[PDB]
């Protein structure tokens, strides 16, 4: 509750395949469409997926810039203390790369 | 000595199996200890 | 100028497969613009640029043609278009819908948001989400959720409140799946009418705002419910919904005077109506599994309902006096040897809730229970006396205003002489225990009656036809 | 208890966001988030 | 070196007879870990079904690639792992913080997957000169596009016409291009060339 | 933390790793290159340290995901150094590789047979097979015997590990214990005294010019003495078949070097069996880019009314400004042909490059680190670097994870009482009014909720707000009676939305005697002076009363001595 | 993917082994402290929100009582878990354990 | 318990500046309850009862064109005892820009003071 | 939208997919409406007009 209530719970965001909790954000949506939840890592410049079969529609998302991107939807939330983000952050300052492995898979 | 005990767990690609109560107050787990050390589960009939 | 503009736009369109994107986009900022600005794209050249990108509407599903398509939807006031260029509109969106069925959330999100415009303004919008509901049934999810988003609020205006129902009605007759969730929205509206009214009994806004709202929903119920309705129509289907909403909100939150009136009334259109609400209640005030204020609030339903229903038979008002004292004088012979036993005279809340109920529908109708004879159907003279002499002493827990009542009416029509029982009853409490903790939530409860008279203006004259004042019996 | 802007987050109002202390912020109708 | 690749549409829907369309209604075994709300605790099943299961039919699901129909053969698997797959009294495990359970399921599921290249047949409900739009099955919404009918189809006011003069109507012939997913409902992208 | 938002994935381990500059390159939202933070009107100078990429900033929007200040979760960046450097947390390591190996055959200096032989030892414990490793020794029967010998070692070291599996002793994810990573620790020492205590090369028989360094992170090569180029050149028919030197030379020493002595690096640099099969690589040592971590984590301050700008952005823009400084030297030193050229620009090209590599080297240092900072104008007192933020003052482990600030709760002086129980705690009304239990609403409970819900605030026993299925919060303060009359009667509506439909709703409730809170004396220093004391309300109060019995446990004086009450 | 399955097959298979034969059970048959008090917290939890009860309330409105009142009765589908230290595990019914 | 804040609007302006704020009211609409606590100078009366929230001090800012206010900060209660208009010398010329308003505060001897 | 409590937190397929006859997609289609009688009444409507379909019918 203290650690766990008061402390700076938080529920965030992973990535499954990468095991990063830096690495996320919201897509942006074309309107009509909902937002989804992609990891900035694991998936590919649009242009670069084309120039290597064909690509499904749902494995495609967007940033608020424009850029396309193709997969990096293996994500769920868990509950973390807030200031882990701040220590992997600090950490990847560093060169350093925390890796959570997260079930289930 | 934070940054020296770091420096050796990432020289030594370690992996935290997060078993010590600090390990797990650092990721928000429910420490080992105590009404921690079992699991509950329901009978349901049908 | 005429055949200018079609050059301009072919030019456009030929510049958009160059991807110059340049020409279009200046057309689409010209159509984007508010209806206020003179500089808004007119009626003419809008003709044209329409006409032309329904002929082709597949030079336009690209990454560049988006924004034009954008600022199409997003026209404003477009209902609002002459004949000839609505037409054209129309037949526009009907065109690209069909060809990308991605633009149809876009397209219906704006219709729906017009539902707090006026019937007469509506037409075009309820043609086209009857014309897309049938051609995309997938939609009727998102499209749902719309019917919640943009449910005016209840301080917003009246009108708005008001066309917002109208047009959700107007909706249920050509999309009927989802005629349970627009039901359920209606009444969970449903709330702010149980806010409205009860609290008061501003203040003189919500009642016509509340009344303007049920006297709309009840009238387009009555039309909805025929007996023509009832054998090949969805007149069950709306009862059926409503009777359910009326066991889920409406009985429960249970302090409601807006509201439980919409039952009081669609069921007296029928007499299988009332029937099915009769022992719907009863269902319900005596079922094994519900809690006991369940049973309790049921009960007094059930007794302010008999009562007031002007449209009841005379049998099916006997039918639930004999169905009241029949469980009655079972409770008596298998039960009051419990009394002098340990516990309290809670033990026995659901006895007096039921007691009261009978003893509430004998003073509004005791001048139908004596048949041809002058006798009495159920043998009530026998029977009241048997229950307030019985160890119950049902007169000192039940409401004591009924309890009173009862007695000078049972007294006058010598039925039963309470009288004498009373007055023990109150001296002893001045020198059978019950914690007071729990008893006045009891207490509470038997004061509500459902069906005391409404004080909203209209749908008072229009109860009138259903409705027994107390003055009347 | 004024400020009036943050319109409402409620799609019933909008109507107008005074801040307490305790961080609720609260709507005259009485949503408070 | 790297495969990502296993995200590559591998349907493969077999041509038909007597016929010529390809069949795309499937059958498939899933495992599924979902939550168990404190209120099924007496009814385990009819509440994974009304919580998890219903939500999912007649719509579009990322994972079977394709529209859920429906399903079968709903089973929970008991987190005692000592008990016969027999009896009805199972176990399931409760969060840490909340009343909630969470257990594994297998069930079954009767997908509708089109895959691009597919033979599929439609019902005619709408004719501009933009596209055709059609209804497999008289339940999921097709496009041919403008420029996807042949070059020497001509349209009039309205109503297409073919190769021959002739107009066409009701049941309708077409290879899928794409198949749209993301949208309120599913819908095919189909050709003609 | 709401018990009605559980969560189904669950973290179960932890790997600690390097990030390679092309994940970054690849994740980053934004390449940051200008030194100015913000323009004349505040708003965020694009391409620089608050650059909306990065994240929402004061008023503005996240340009990444669209989200405001609260929701956006903030991007990291990344800035691109010109020119590589050494991450400064593993100098010493980089060093110890250097110094050990042989710049001629690319070899470690120290004697194949041996070096493998620690490749065999390492391998073994990673399998926790710690008897093995030193029957491992215990293997004898000029270069023909070696490879032999080698040889045999080597499928003992197999032998031995698939002998393991088979019966319970070890999975292929390893076997880790204390008295095996001691084993480890102890071998890597002995190894890498070993590698730095040759001189000639054991297996080519050459001397490489010998490394020097500063506390700086400066390499420095003395060139070769004169018996040694002696011996170098009477080897040079067998081969046919002092100075800074750039981090970029050290750098491809090491490339080779690793690719070489790879297999004894695999377990030297994995103390369990790498199964993701990476290589060990020379680069993890190097930087050739910087992570510009998100906005939210780099926010300004405000001391009281003045605005100060936040250091972590001061240290960056100095990385930036070097940079853009760097590219410009590379820019003028590509407009050499000088293949004309008239030779001693040469010279004074070297002068401006050593000069860059250094301040950017000492900045990097500064950071992790001010310690491997010049110290600045003598006097001042160097300003804390990421590092010195991390451990600095007690360090976020004891500031902020042992010992917390802390939110629901009150604080009082304790007076004595000996009419409360011994296992109560008499509770003035200030705190019984203003402590809510979020109270989720039922069958049981809807009646008390109902009058609570009714007397608002600010009569106890009372709440202060309502939350609803979807979450959302109702204040109660603003209220009239009637309006929270309302609001009681709607506690317990059926659910008219599927996806909140196992929800109930929650009342802010003010506590009573049925609560339990926990008391609190400072100093703690045993679990009695932190107890469970059953709620007693008290009217009139204004401190904390205290049953005499519980003086002994908490160590309390009654002397104006105030205890924590947490609910 | 045919493979995984078995994997997992695996894992709870040999979880099951950890977690053992009923007749091979060598814990204690007491319900420890602990035990008991999150069985009573873990049952009121579910109680506060509509988990079907198996006993008469008579009036009671803490969720933590009435589990007092089921635990009492031995009417609280509950299993225990218990991990001996290598990861293997016996489950305990609540109603089979002796408490006190 | 005595205590005294000093007030002076001359904080931010950069040395012998122009004067932004001025001690009084403005024309523009201003909420009218502050008058309870404030004079027409816009300092308080003196003897008024003030808790947490209430003006103490009321001047027109220039660069916002509107009237504002500084407010009692402390959660304890308390009543205006002096109000001294500290004025500026360098000869005369300078309006009001420094006051120091002296709080009165009662301290009936509660539960844990020391004796 | 999506939460724990409407959304599977993992689907795996533990085969790859099977095809199905029609006389099968029939049967199936038969006993699933059959046993399910506002998201699932309008869905089994539309199960409705594919059952329909799949015996020819409009
Ligand atoms: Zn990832
Ligand atoms: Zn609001
Ligand atoms: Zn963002
Ligand atoms: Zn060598």
């Amino acid at each position: 509750d203290r650690l766990l209530n008061s402390s700076d719970y938080t529920q965030a965001s992973v990535c499954r395949e990468c095991g990063s909790i830096l690495t996320t954000q919201q897509s942006v949506p074309r309107i009509g469409s909902i937002s989804t939840v992609c990891c900035r890592r694991c998936s590919m410049r649009f242009e670069d997926a084309k120039k290597l079969i064909f690509i499904d529609d749902s494995q495609i998302w967007e940033d608020g810039q424009g850029n396309k991107f193709v997969g990096g939807n293996e994500t769920t939330t868990v509950a973390i203390p807030f200031v882990l983000k701040y220590l992997d952050s600090e950490l990847s300052a560093m060169g350093i790369r925390l890796r959570y492995n997260v079930e289930p898979k | 000595t934070t940054c020296q005990f770091l420096t050796k767990a990432v020289l030594d690609n370690e992996r935290e199996q997060l078993d010590s109560p600090s390990a797990r107050i650092v990721v928000g787990k429910l420490n080992n200890v105590g009404t921690g050390s079992f699991d509950v589960l329901a009978k349901v009939p049908n | 100028s005429a055949a200018m503009y079609s050059r301009f736009v072919k030019s456009a369109l030929d510049d958009l497969d160059k991807n110059d994107s340049t020409q279009i986009g200046i057309i689409a900022n010209q159509v984007a613009l508010p209806s206020k600005n003179p500089e808004r794209i007119n009626d003419k050249n809008l003709n044209i640029l329409l006409d032309i990108l329904s002929s082709n509407i597949n030079r336009i599903e690209s990454s560049r043609g988006t924004f034009l398509i954008q600022s199409i939807i997003n026209f404003e006031k477009w209902w609002e278009l002459p004949p000839h260029t609505l037409s054209k509109y129309i037949y526009f969106i009907k065109i690209l819908c069909s060809s990308i069925p991605k633009w149809w959330q876009d397209v219906s999100m704006i219709l729906v948001s017009c539902f707090i415009l006026p019937i007469k303004q509506t037409v075009c919008h309820h043609d086209m989400l009857k014309y897309f509901l049938r051609m995309i049934p997938s939609s009727m999810g998102f499209i749902d959720t719309y019917l919640a988003k943009f449910f005016p609020n209840k301080n917003d205006t009246r009108r708005k409140l008001v066309n917002y129902t109208s047009n959700l009605l107007k909706l249920r007759g050509y999309c009927s799946e989802l005629g349970f969730q627009i039901w359920s929205l209606l009444i969970e509206k449903i709330i702010s009418i149980d806010v409205e009214l009860q609290n008061e009994l501003g203040i003189k806004e919500l009642s016509t705002k509340l009344d303007s709202i049920l006297t709309l929903v009840s009238t387009h119920v009555e039309e909805q419910v025929t007996p023509e309705s009832l054998e090949s129509g969805e007149g069950v289907g709306v009862f059926n919904t409503l009777t359910t909403l009326f066991k889920t909100h409406v009985l429960p939150t249970y302090y409601t005077r807006s509201i439980q009136y919409i039952m009081f009334h669609v069921s007296q259109q029928q007499l299988e109506l009332m029937d099915s609400f009769l022992v719907t209640l009863i269902d319900i005030s005596f079922a094994v599994n519900e809690a006991a204020e369940k049973k309790i609030k049921s009960l007094q339903y059930l007794g302010s309902y008999i009562a007031r229903a002007k449209k009841l038979s005379r049998t099916q008002i006997i039918f639930v006096a004999s169905y009241l004292t029949s469980w009655l004088n079972r409770y008596v012979i298998e039960r009051e040897e419990e009394v002098d036993q340990r516990g309290g005279m809670e033990r026995f809340k659901h006895f007096y809730a039921a007691f009261q109920a009978l003893c509430y529908i004998f003073c509004f109708r005791h001048n139908i229970f004596r048949d041809t004879d002058g006798n009495w159907e159920c043998e009530l003279d026998k029977f009241f006396q048997r229950m307030v002499i019985s160890k119950f002493n049902p007169l000192k827990f039940c409401n004591e205003n009924v309890m009173l009542m009862f007695a000078r009416i049972a007294q006058q029509e010598s039925v039963a002489y309470c009288f004498s029982i009373i007055e023990n009853n109150n001296n002893e409490r001045l020198r059978s225990s019950w914690s007071l903790a729990t008893r006045q939530q009891f207490i509470d409860l038997q004061s509500y009656f459902p069906y005391d008279p409404l004080f909203l203006k209209n749908y008072k004259i229009l109860m009138k036809e259903y409705y027994i004042e107390w003055s009347e019996a | 208890t004024f400020i009036r802007g943050p319109i409402c987050g409620t799609d019933n109002c909008p109507s107008r966001l005074w801040r307490i202390i305790d961080g609720r912020r609260t709507c005259q109708y009485g949503h408070v988030m | 070196a790297r495969f990502i690749k296993k995200h590559k549409k591998q349907v493969t829907n077999p041509i038909d007879e007597k016929n010529g369309t390809s069949n795309c209604i499937v059958r498939v075994p899933i495992a599924l870990y979902v939550s168990l709300a404190p209120m099924y605790l007496e009814n385990p099943l009819q509440g994974v079904m009304k919580q998890h299961l219903n939500p999912l039919v007649m719509k579009y699901n990322n994972k079977v690639g394709g529209v859920v129909l429906g399903y079968e053969g709903l089973k929970i698997l008991d987190a005692d792992p000592l008990s016969k797959e027999d009896t009805s009294e199972k176990l399931i495990k409760i969060t840490p913080d909340t009343p909630f359970g969470f257990t594994w399921c297998h069930v079954n599921l009767y997908v509708w997957q089109p895959q691009v290249g597919d033979v599929l047949e439609g019902y005619i409900f709408i004719q501009s000169a933009s596209h055709i739009g059609l209804l497999i099955h008289d339940a999921f919404n097709a496009s041919i596009k403008k420029n996807n009918i042949p070059v020497d189809w001509t349209f009039v006011h309205g109503h297409w016409v073919d190769s021959n003069g002739e107009p066409i109507d009701g049941k309708l012939r077409f290879t899928v291009r794409n198949v749209h997913t993301t949208g309120r409902v599913v819908s095919v992208d189909g050709t003609l060339i | 933390m709401d018990i009605s938002k559980p969560v189904g994935s669950e973290i179960t381990s932890v790997d600690f790793g390097i990030l390679t500059a092309k994940e970054i390159r690849n994740l980053s939202a934004k390449q940051i290159t200008n030194p100015t933070v913000l323009d004349n009107l505040g708003h965020p100078v694009s391409g620089g340290l608050y650059d909306l990429a990065l994240g929402a900033f004061l008023r503005n929007l996240c340009s990444t995901c669209g989200l405001d200040e609260k929701f956006c979760p903030g991007h990291q960046g990344h800035i691109e150094l010109p020119v590589p450097c050494y991450n400064p947390l593993f100098f010493n390591q980089l060093y110890i590789y250097l110094r050990a190996s042989c710049l001629f055959c690319h070899h470690f200096r120290l004697k194949s047979v041996e070096v493998h032989r620690y490749a065999c030892k390492l391998r073994l414990l990673q399998y926790g097979l710690i008897d093995e490793s030193y029957k491992l020794d215990e293997i004898t029967l000029s270069s023909t015997l070696l490879n032999e010998l080698k040889s045999k070692r080597s499928e003992y070291v197999d032998m031995a590990i698939a002998k393991a599996l088979s019966d319970g002793r070890t999975t292929e994810r390893g076997s880790f214990t204390a008295t095996v990573n001691d084993e480890r620790k102890k071998l890597v020492h002995e190894f890498h005294k070993k590698l730095l205590s040759r001189g000639k090369c054991d297996n080519c028989g050459m001397f490489s010019p010998k490394f020097r360094k500063d506390g700086f992170t400066k390499i420095f090569e003395t060139a070769l003495n004169e018996k040694q180029i002696t011996n170098n050149r009477v080897k040079g028919f067998i081969r046919q078949d002092s100075t800074y030197i750039l981090s970029t030379e050290v750098k491809n020493i090491l490339d080779t070097v690793f690719r070489k002595e790879q297999c004894v690096l695999q377990y030297v640099f994995h103390s369990r069996p790498n199964l993701s099969r990476k290589l060990v690589k020379a680069d993890s040592f190097f930087m050739d880019v910087l992570v510009v971590p998100p906005t939210r984590f780099r926010l300004p301050s405000k001391l009281g009314e003045e605005v100060h700008e936040n250091s972590q952005n001061q240290l960056l823009s100095k990385v930036l400004t070097t940079s853009l400084l760097i590219r410009d030297l590379n820019d003028d030193l590509s407009k050499l042909q000088k293949d004309k050229v008239s030779l001693e620009d040469r010279r004074v090209i070297f002068s401006r490059l050593m000069n860059a590599f250094v301040t950017i080297q000492n900045d990097v240092n500064a950071f992790i680190d001010s310690t491997k900072a010049q110290g600045r104008t003598s006097g001042k007192v160097p300003i804390p670097g990421v590092k010195q933020a991390l451990e600095k003052k007690e360090g976020l482990f004891r500031k902020h994870m042992m010992g917390k600030r802390v939110n629901y709760a009150a604080r009082s002086v304790i007076s004595p009482d000996p009419n409360i129980e011994t296992n109560e705690i008499g509770v003035p009304p200030v705190f019984a009014v203003k402590l809510t239990y979020p109270e989720p609403v039922t069958a049981y409970n809807i009646a008390e909720l109902r009058q609570a819900v009714i007397n608002g605030p600010d009569k106890w026993p009372g709440a202060t707000q309502i939350q609803n299925e979807d979450g959302s919060l109702v204040s109660l303060i603003g209220m009239s009676v009637e309006q929270r009359k309302a609001l009681a009667n709607q506690l317990l509506t059926p659910s008219s939305n599927v996806s909140t439909h196992t929800l109930n709703k929650k009342v802010y409730r003010h506590i009573k005697n049925r609560d339990v809170v926990l008391m609190n004396r400072q100093p703690t220093l045993h679990k009695a002076s932190m107890m469970g004391h059953k709620v007693r309300v008290l009217p009139n109060e204004k401190t904390l009363r205290l049953h005499y019995a519980n003086t002994g446990a908490y160590n309390a004086d009654f002397d104006g001595d105030e205890m924590n009450m947490h609910f | 993917p045919e493979d995984f399955q078995q994997h997992e097959q695996i894992r709870r298979k040999t979880l099951k082994e950890k977690a053992i034969p009923k007749d091979q059970r060598a814990t204690t048959p007491y319900m420890t402290k602990y035990e008991r008090a999150r069985i009573l917290g873990t049952r009121a939890l579910q109680i506060s929100m509509n988990a079907p009860v198996f006993v008469d309330l008579e009036g009671e409105t803490d969720p933590l009582r009435i589990a007092m009142k089921e635990l009492a009765e031995k009417k609280i589908p509950l299993v225990i878990r218990r991990y001996l230290p290598d990861g293997s595990f016996e489950d305990w019914s609540v109603e089979e354990l002796i408490v006190d | 318990m005595y205590k005294t804040e000093k007030v002076d609007l001359a904080l931010n302006r950069n040395r012998g500046d122009p004067i932004t704020q001025h001690f009084g009211f403005g024309n523009d609409e201003w909420p009218k309850e502050w008058l309870e606590k404030l004079d027409e100078d816009g300092l308080p009366y003196i003897g008024t009862y003030v808790e947490e929230g209430d003006p103490i001090c009321a001047y027109f800012d220039d660069t916002l064109n509107k009237t504002k206010i500084k407010t009692y900060h402390s959660s304890e209660p308390a009543y205006i005892e002096e109000v001294n208009l500290i004025g500026d010398e360098s000869n005369k010329f300078q309006e009001l820009q420094t006051v120091s308003i002296k709080y009165r505060i009662r301290r009936t001897p509660q539960i844990g003071d020391k004796f | 939208t999506a939460t724990t409590l409407n959304t599977p937190v993992v689907i795996h397929a533990t085969q790859l997919p099977q095809h199905v006859s029609t006389d099968e997609v029939l049967q199936f289609l038969e006993s699933f409406i059959d046993e399910k009688e506002t998201n699932l009444s309008s869905s089994i409507s539309q199960l409705k007009r594919i059952q329909r379909d799949f015996k020819g019918l409009p």
